């Protein structure tokens, strides 16, 4: 068993701890750290209101990711480029180590769209590819540049797409080239509508908004009651490093 | 590859030659250090010393123990980016 | 098109033995058309390793100074000594190497990998001191644990 | 940017209050000018390029010295200061681009009507070779103008955001002053006179 | 289209009030000193209009409050979307039948570039994950769970999508038949007993769905508590 | 269809490290040597302004003509034991 | 007792929320603050009037569905979940006298985000992850200990079939359910893995220590033996087990309950605890740098920005 | 001064806050009280700038005149003028 308890975080241990099924509101976060990996995005990314980016992850550009996506960078780093779309309730996962040897990180090249409930852990996609919806690519594949997966389709770990051309089946074998115009101008043309839309969502967006309202009213209730508790964080933070400090020196001698 | 295989072997014959435990005619250019030489693991590293006295390198203990053999520290030599 | 065998990343891998400064040898994999300077980054090799290519149009590029051995002189790209890119090369000895030159003496970015380099044995040279800018520069000293590969962005200004 | 704005208007008013010289100064324009703009053409690192184009633009501040007239002297100082408290404190690139045309005296924008008054009053006194050096040092300068142009305007866009707070800050200056698309109309009439 | 034109200006008219009130509510806390609203809690929403196109729900249908309904989005009588489905209808229109239910965290959208309106008929059940892009479902349809409905595909009255199979770009289904496969192709055709089946599954979700809905109106009252 | 670099990857590479083989001096003798000449003898060109136009654009041109330039400039002086 | 723990102002002690105003100047600032607020509140309704009928859509908070019950069934036996007693207003109100809500371990780790609803059972270190959905209202679902369903991965049971067999899902210990697996009406052993992609069918059973493989489908009523690889759509036959993915498979579990402590550090903390953890960050970015005035005199703790000591 | 400086800052001051909202990765339209503002300041400055306008021929005017430049009355008008062109 692991402790939920971390003295080495870098804002502190955490004083108050609240369980989950006491809860009586929805509080997930959309954007947030895991102790030391804190999310690198820009200033006109679309994030949707129901999907997670969390831990060591690299946004660029124009990117978005949809609703209900995952961007779980926990174990390695995921960098997602620029104008890449990541469609509704996609994972993109990364392990530690690959069979190939090479970096585990999980690298998207800018102008890729990934359809609906695709998977991608630990591999290698370069620029301008679609990946298909319902298809898994797995640890240390590489898709290549201008290619294209049809949906429901497996890539096999340490397996190899070619560019150039559209791959599909599970396991992942040739269908066809791309035209000479379908890699100058479609796969762009994806990356762009995509991203229209991700705009258009973008400009409708009235953060924070106004939820906060009826949880400001319930602590202002509360502190008509007399039952608000303030809690001196910092504070709080500091002595129980303090104790923390006193205990492990209380035990080697 | 870093450096020539001629002048890097004559530079070990030539620092082999000074040891008075060691046959000054019996050195080989591809030789042994324990079935040929007749040299424990001390010797090996007083050679292999010699041998980093001449180049102007640092060989770790690791390094050192898997040299074996004078064709053995002539492509250490050879590999290592760093030689003069 | 038949029964031939399926891609793999194993097919297009190149592995490279690195030296670096300090002497300790390291195992670097890469892939077919990439550049060395980028394997190098993706490896987890110090920042303090790296420095801007110095020609115009291509500073975001990140380069390496490193020592090749004689058979694989020849798989180093050729650059024209009269052209603008031969000037950046020519900019980068000036400035960035100085008296660290040797005769096995190039710079990774202009290393293409490909199966010709499969087992070649390269080693890190030393740099002087640099600066592009006040957000990327060089005191003189490799004391630092930051990876190159964690930067977000290679920034020009 | 504090370098490159306060102290030249400080000593240009100390110049034009209370100093009077026997003298020239033709050899140090034709100096900053070719050396200011051969030296940015050449140099590729920014730092340096915008260095020596700042050599250059202090050339032309010594013709509308050496020429009298302080009006024109005054009007391209202000346009120049103005763009540099843009050029210092970019986050967004692509407004690289407007700082270029702008230093570049291509005409629509302020930096055009600061060189061309400099300009009209070196040919109303017949400051005829000076005059000649500036315009061929004008014409090297459009180069290295255009590759920051192809640096900064035809890339794709990122700007990074801001994580503990202060979220891009100087915005209200940087954006106020790309607002020199619309003091032209200002600066055509008898104005710094 | 200028009544489209008329509810723009005044769309974008609102949106600029609101944004104006909301700022100075901003403010207003700020002087108090308090800063509720600087909480990073969970903005989902499970209507979302787009500018003016509003989805249009029965009040006999129900949507999942983990799920959500986009644009122009019709649902029909007791219709049901379920827990972590996403209906999309911000780029072209979504029209759902009645007694037809999109079970959990399943997609339906036409949001590519060529594709048609979605078109789902009456007792039409969507299974568990199935991604449908811009198809036309015709009544009595059971999409299999984890399945693939591409553009300008026709699902027929009667047929049967097995699970994970892949329906490809404007691929018309015939009625009463089976299809599977990841190149999806003619398996059998529906036999009587699996008919009943396929007639009795929709009106079990109405019932579940009804359940449901008591329980979330049950939380919604115990959320209400707290600040009322 | 891609132009094919001139000459010989090894002797293209062995002419771009030619001369640098040696540490770069700092700027401070070149910067104070400059501010030197200006404040000692700049004072010599007070009367050329009034010369003839021939002359002084005669002038400009020779001292381009004889001017070297100081980026990518070396002397075999650097690496010889003796004069 | 950091340095100043009698002198900090309350301002800085509270960020989230400042106490109770005392003087004439406070107080004013106080009243202009709600007058501000019931101006800007009426200028945002009226803005939602005139905008049309997407005004009427409002921003509320959701409900936490992580946690979350259903109806009890006279049909349905409880044995994962527990029957706890309605609520009294739910029971005025809409007759409700009991739900059912999951059996939580107290080392579980859920999602904030995470629909986990009646019937089910969650063992010791145990995780549920980001958008997944476990729906027991028919049925049971169980959840072993040491086990991860991961992001978006979809769980549910049947009650009534096509054959007319009810049938829960129980899932062993040491089992990873992978990326958008799909896991209806069925049996995963102790010490497997599926594959993340892959779909199990009603009524299959995964016998302990196999793989199903990522993308596969496992039709109904399938037995997959112990030691066996199956891929496809249809699942078949694929391959022996490895000795190193036996060890795989528990390294992977091991690596899900280190992660599902992390992130459970991470969801739990409270607002009031972010915001102060997000003002330490200001802080601390502010202190980065080396020409601060107060570099000089003042030592902070770089864990909450607090003055430690005098550094002369 | 000009006539139309005012309706010139107004411009200025739309462009000003449509750029502070592109800068920042937001649509062109957010914010609407950053226009307000921006166009405010915009109208005040270039009506400031007309105002100097009328200065700076007045004080031309009086200089040269001051000197020994004598300006005919039918080119005085041209100088000494709040002239609203
Ligand atoms: C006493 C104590 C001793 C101290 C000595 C100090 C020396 C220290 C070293 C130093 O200064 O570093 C060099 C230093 C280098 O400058 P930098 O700041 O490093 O870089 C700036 C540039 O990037 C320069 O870059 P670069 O040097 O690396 O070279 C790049 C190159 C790149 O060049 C190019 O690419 C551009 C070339 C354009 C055309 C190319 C030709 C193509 C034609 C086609 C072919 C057809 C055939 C045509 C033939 C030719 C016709 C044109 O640029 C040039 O070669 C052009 C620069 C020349 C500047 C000329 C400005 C002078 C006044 C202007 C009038 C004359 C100009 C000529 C025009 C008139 C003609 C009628 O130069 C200076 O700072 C200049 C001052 C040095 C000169 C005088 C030294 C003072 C000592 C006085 C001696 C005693 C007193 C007597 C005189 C009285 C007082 C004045
Ligand atoms: C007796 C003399 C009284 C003091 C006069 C000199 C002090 C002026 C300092 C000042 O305005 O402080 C800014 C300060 C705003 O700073 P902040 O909101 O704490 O900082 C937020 C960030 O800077 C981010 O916010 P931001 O960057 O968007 O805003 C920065 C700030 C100012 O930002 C700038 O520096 C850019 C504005 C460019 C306009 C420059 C006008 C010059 C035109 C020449 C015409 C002749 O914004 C304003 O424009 C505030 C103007 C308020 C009235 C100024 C009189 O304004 C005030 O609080 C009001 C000061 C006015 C007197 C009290
Ligand atoms: C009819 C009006 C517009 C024409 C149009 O779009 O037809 C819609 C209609 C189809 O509508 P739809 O397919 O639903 O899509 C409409 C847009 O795509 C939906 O676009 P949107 O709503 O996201 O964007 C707003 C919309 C047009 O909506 C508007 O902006 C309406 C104009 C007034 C409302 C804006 C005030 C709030 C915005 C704040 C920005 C400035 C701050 C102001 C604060 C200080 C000023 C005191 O923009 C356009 O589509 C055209 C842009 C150019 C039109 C006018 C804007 C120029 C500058 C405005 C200056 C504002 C200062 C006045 C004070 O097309 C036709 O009927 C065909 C054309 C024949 C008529
Ligand atoms: C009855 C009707 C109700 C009245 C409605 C008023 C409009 C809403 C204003 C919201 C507000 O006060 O807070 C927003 C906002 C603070 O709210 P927030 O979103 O929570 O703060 C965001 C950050 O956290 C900011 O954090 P912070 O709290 O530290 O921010 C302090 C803020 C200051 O805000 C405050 O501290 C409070 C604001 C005043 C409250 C009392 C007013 C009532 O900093 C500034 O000074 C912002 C500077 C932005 C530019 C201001 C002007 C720059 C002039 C320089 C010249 C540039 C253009 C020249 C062109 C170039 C030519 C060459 O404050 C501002 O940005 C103030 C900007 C100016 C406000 C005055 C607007 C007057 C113009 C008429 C508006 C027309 C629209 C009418 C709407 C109704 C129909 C559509
Ligand atoms: C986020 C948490 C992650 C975890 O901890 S595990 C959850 C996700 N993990 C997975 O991806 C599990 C699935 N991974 C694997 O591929 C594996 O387990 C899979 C093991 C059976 C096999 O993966 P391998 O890398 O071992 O591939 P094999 O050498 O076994 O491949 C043999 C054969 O099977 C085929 N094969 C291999 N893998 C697959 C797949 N997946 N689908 C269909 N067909 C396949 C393939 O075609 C191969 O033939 P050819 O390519 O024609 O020569
Ligand atoms: C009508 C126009 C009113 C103008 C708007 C109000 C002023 C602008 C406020 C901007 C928002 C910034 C903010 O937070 O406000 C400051 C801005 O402060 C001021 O501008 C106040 C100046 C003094 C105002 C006059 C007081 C009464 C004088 C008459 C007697 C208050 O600081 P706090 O730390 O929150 O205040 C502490 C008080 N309290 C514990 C209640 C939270
Ligand atoms: C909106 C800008 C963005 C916001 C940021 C603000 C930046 C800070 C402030 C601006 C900094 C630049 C100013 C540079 C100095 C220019 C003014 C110098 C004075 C000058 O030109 O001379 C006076 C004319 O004034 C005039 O009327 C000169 C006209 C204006 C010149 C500037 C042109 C570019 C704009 C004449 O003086 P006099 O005849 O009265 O003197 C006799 C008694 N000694
Ligand atoms: C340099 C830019 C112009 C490019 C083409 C120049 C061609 C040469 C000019 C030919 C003019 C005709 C000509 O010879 O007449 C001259 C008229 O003098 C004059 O008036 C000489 C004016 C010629 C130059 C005017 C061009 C200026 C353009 C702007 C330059 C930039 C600013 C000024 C530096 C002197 O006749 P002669 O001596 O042959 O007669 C012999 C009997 N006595
Ligand atoms: C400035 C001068 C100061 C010097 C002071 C330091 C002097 C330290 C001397 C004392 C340290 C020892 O003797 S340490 C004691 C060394 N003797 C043993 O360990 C017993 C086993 N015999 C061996 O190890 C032999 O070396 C051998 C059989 C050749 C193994 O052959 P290899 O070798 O092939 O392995």
């Amino acid at each position: 068993g692991v402790s939920s308890q971390f003295f080495d975080a870098p804002n502190g241990p955490s004083v108050k701890q609240v369980l989950i099924e006491d809860e009586w509101y929805n509080r997930q976060r959309s954007i947030f750290p895991l102790l030391d990996k804190e999310p690198y995005y820009p200033v006109d990314v679309f994030v949707a209101p129901n999907a997670v980016v969390c831990g060591d992850v690299d946004i660029y550009g124009g990117a978005s990711v949809f609703f209900g996506a995952v961007l779980r960078g926990d174990l390695n780093k995921i960098r997602l480029g620029n104008r890449s779309a990541i469609l509704d309730r996609a994972v993109v996962h990364a392990a530690r180590a690959v069979p190939t040897g090479l970096n585990a990180a999980t690298l998207i090249g800018e102008k890729v769209t990934v359809e609906p409930y695709a998977v991608l852990r630990s591999c290698r996609v370069e620029p301008k590819v679609i990946i298909g919806a319902r298809s898994v690519v797995c640890e240390g594949a590489v898709v290549e540049s201008e290619s294209i997966l049809a949906p429901n389709s497996v890539v096999p770990p340490a397996r190899r797409i070619p560019s150039g051309e559209l791959w599909g089946g599970s396991p992942a074998k040739f269908i066809r080239k791309l035209t000479d115009h379908e890699r100058d101008r479609v796969l762009d043309d994806v990356s762009t509508h995509y991203h229209n839309l991700a705009t258009m969502f973008r400009r409708e967006a009235l953060e924070p908004g106004t939820a906060w309202r009826d949880v400001e009213a319930w602590r202002q209730k509360l502190v008509d009651q007399g039952e608000y508790e303030w809690i001196n964080f910092r504070e709080q933070k500091y002595l129980m490093r303090l104790q923390h400090e006193a205990e492990a020196l209380e035990k080697l001698t | 590859g870093f450096l020539d295989k001629d002048s890097v072997t004559e530079r070990v014959l030539h620092v082999t030659k000074h040891f008075e435990k060691i046959d000054a005619s019996k050195v080989s250019p591809a030789a042994s250090f324990e079935k040929d030489l007749g040299l424990d693991s001390l010797d090996v590293v007083e050679l292999v010393m010699a041998l980093e006295e001449e180049f102007g390198l640092e060989i770790p203990d690791a390094e050192a123990d898997k040299i074996a053999s004078v064709g053995d520290a002539i492509n250490y030599i050879c590999s290592n980016p760093m030689a003069k | 098109h038949g029964p031939a065998q399926t891609p793999t990343v194993f097919d297009k891998l190149v592995e490279v033995t690195v030296v670096d400064m300090n002497g300790i040898r390291h195992r670097v994999r890469g892939l077919q058309g990439q550049s060395l300077a980028q394997a190098l980054v993706e490896y987890g090799f110090p920042d303090t390793y790296f420095f801007p290519n110095m020609g115009f149009y291509t500073q975001h590029i990140v380069d390496a100074h490193v020592f090749v051995p004689k058979e694989f002189w020849g798989k180093v790209q050729n650059v024209d000594p009269e052209s603008d890119d031969g000037l950046a090369v020519k900019r980068m000895f000036r400035d960035i190497v100085q008296d660290y030159q040797r005769d096995t003496s190039f710079f990774a970015s202009y290393i293409t990998l490909g199966a010709e380099h499969n087992g070649m044995t390269v080693g890190i040279g030393p740099i002087k001191p640099w600066i592009l800018h006040s957000e990327w520069a060089f005191a003189g000293v490799h004391d630092s644990r930051n990876k190159q590969f964690d930067k977000p962005t290679v920034e020009i200004w | 940017l504090y370098l490159s704005t306060a102290p030249k208007l400080s000593l240009f008013t100390f110049w034009a209050s209370s100093w009077h010289h026997d003298f020239s100064v033709g050899v140090f324009i034709l100096f900053s000018m070719f050396i200011g703009s051969i030296g940015a053409y050449g140099q590729p690192a920014l730092r340096s390029l915008f260095a020596y184009s700042t050599i250059n633009e202090i050339g032309l501040l010594l013709l509308a010295v050496e020429t009298a007239g302080f009006h024109t002297l005054y009007q391209h100082l202000g346009i120049y200061i103005i763009t540099q408290l843009l050029l210092w404190n970019l986050t967004d690139k692509r407004l690289f681009a407007l700082c270029a045309v702008s230093l570049a005296g291509l005409p629509p924008f302020a930096g055009f009507f600061g060189k061309a008054w400099i300009f009209w009053h070196a040919m109303s006194v017949q400051a005829f070779s000076l005059l000649a050096a500036a315009l061929f040092c004008t014409l090297l300068s459009l180069v290295y103008y255009l590759r920051v142009i192809r640096l900064f305007w035809t890339a794709p866009v990122h700007t990074a955001a801001s994580f503990t707070g202060a979220p891009n800050q100087t915005t209200l200056t940087s954006a106020c002053a790309v607002a020199l698309a619309f003091a032209p109309v200002m600066l055509v009439k008898p104005f710094v006179i | 289209n200028p009544i489209n034109g008329l509810k723009t200006i005044l769309h974008r008219v609102g949106f600029a009030m609101r944004e104006s009130g909301q700022a100075l509510e901003r403010v207003g806390c700020r002087l108090q000193g308090v800063y509720s609203f600087e909480e990073k809690l969970n903005r989902h929403a499970t209507v979302l209009p787009m500018r003016h196109n509003v989805p249009s729900l029965d009040k006999t249908s129900w949507v999942a409050p983990s799920g959500m309904v986009s644009g122009s989005v019709t649902l029909g009588e007791n219709s049901s979307v379920w827990y972590g489905a996403i209906v999309r209808g911000d780029f072209q229109p979504v029209v759902v039948g009645s007694n037809s239910n999109i079970q959990d965290a399943a997609y339906v959208g036409a949001t590519s570039e060529f594709s048609g309106p979605v078109t789902i008929g009456d007792n039409v059940s969507v299974g568990h994950g199935a991604v449908l892009k811009g198809c036309t479902v015709g009544d009595n349809v059971l999409i299999g769970m984890n399945s693939i409905i591409s553009e300008h595909a026709e699902i027929q009255s009667g047929a049967v999508i097995a699970a994970g199979s892949y329906v490809e770009e404007g691929t018309t289904v015939p009625s009463g038949e089976v299809w599977a496969g990841s190149p999806a192709k003619k398996l059998r055709d529906v036999r009587a007993g699996e008919a009943e089946y396929l007639k009795s599954l929709p009106g079990r979700y109405t019932e579940l769905a009804g359940e449901h809905k008591g329980i979330m109106k049950v939380l919604k009252m115990k959320q209400a508590e707290y600040f009322a | 269809y891609k132009p094919e670099v001139p000459g010989n990857t090894v002797d293209n590479w062995t002419e771009l490290r030619a001369s640098w083989n040696k540490e770069r001096a700092s700027s401070l003798g070149t910067n104070y040597y400059l501010n030197v000449a200006v404040m000692g003898f700049a004072y010599w060109l007070n009367e050329a302004y009034y010369f003839p136009p021939r002359t002084l654009y005669v002038g400009a041109l020779v001292f381009f003509a004889l001017y070297v330039r100081k980026a990518y400039f070396s002397t075999p002086y650097a690496f010889k034991h003796e004069y | 007792m950091s340095l100043f723990k009698s002198s900090l102002p309350a301002g800085f002690l509270f960020p989230y929320r400042h106490p109770k105003a005392k003087g004439l100047v406070e107080g004013t600032l106080y009243g202009l603050g709600s007058l501000f607020r019931g101006v800007g509140a009426a200028l945002d309704e009226l803005g939602s009037m005139v905008q049309g009928p997407q005004g009427s859509v409002k921003d509320h908070v959701q409900p936490n569905l992580a946690f979350a019950p259903v109806h009890r069934k006279p049909d349905v036996p409880v044995n994962a979940g527990q029957v706890v007693p309605a609520p009294p207003a739910a029971a005025r109100t809409l007759k409700i006298k009991e739900v059912v809500v999951p059996n939580k371990h107290s080392t579980a780790f859920v999602a904030a985000n995470a629909n986990v609803l009646g019937n089910v059972k969650l063992g010791a270190g145990s995780s549920v992850w980001y958008g997944a959905v476990l729906r027991g209202d028919v049925n049971g679902i169980e959840v072993g200990a040491n086990s991860n369903i991961q992001d978006n991965a979809i769980v549910h049971v049947s009650k009534y079939s096509m054959d007319g067999t009810a049938r829960p899902t129980v899932i062993g210990n040491n089992v990873t359910i992978g990326h958008a697996a799909t896991v209806h009406a069925c049996t995963i052993e102790d010490n497997c893995l599926v594959g993340m992609g892959a779909t199990v069918l009603d009524g299959a059973t995964v016998k302990s220590g196999s793989i199903v493989a990522a993308g596969a489908v496992v039709p109904p009523n399938t037995t997959i033996p112990s030691g066996q690889v199956w891929a496809g759509s249809p699942a078949k036959f694929l391959r022996h087990l490895e000795p190193e993915e036996a060890s795989f498979i528990g390294k992977s579990a091991s690596c899900y309950a280190e992660l599902s402590a992390i992130h459970k550090f991470e969801q739990s903390k409270t607002f009031e605890e972010q915001y102060t953890e997000s003002c330490i960050i200001k802080d601390r970015a502010a202190l980065a740098d080396p020409s601060n005035s107060v570099h000089q005199m003042w030592e902070y703790d770089s864990q909450t920005a607090l003055v430690a000591r005098a550094k002369r | 001064g000009w006539a139309y400086s005012g309706e010139w800052g107004m411009l200025a001051g739309f462009c000003f806050g449509t750029l502070k909202n592109v800068q920042e990765g937001k649509a062109w339209f957010r914010r609407p009280y950053i226009h307000g503002a921006g166009m405010i300041a915009g109208y005040y400055l270039f009506k400031a700038a007309a105002d100097w306008e009328d200065e700076a021929l007045k004080r031309i005017i009086t200089r040269y005149e001051r000197k020994g430049y004598a300006i005919p009355e039918d080119r005085k008008e041209l100088f000494a003028a709040n002239q609203y062109k």
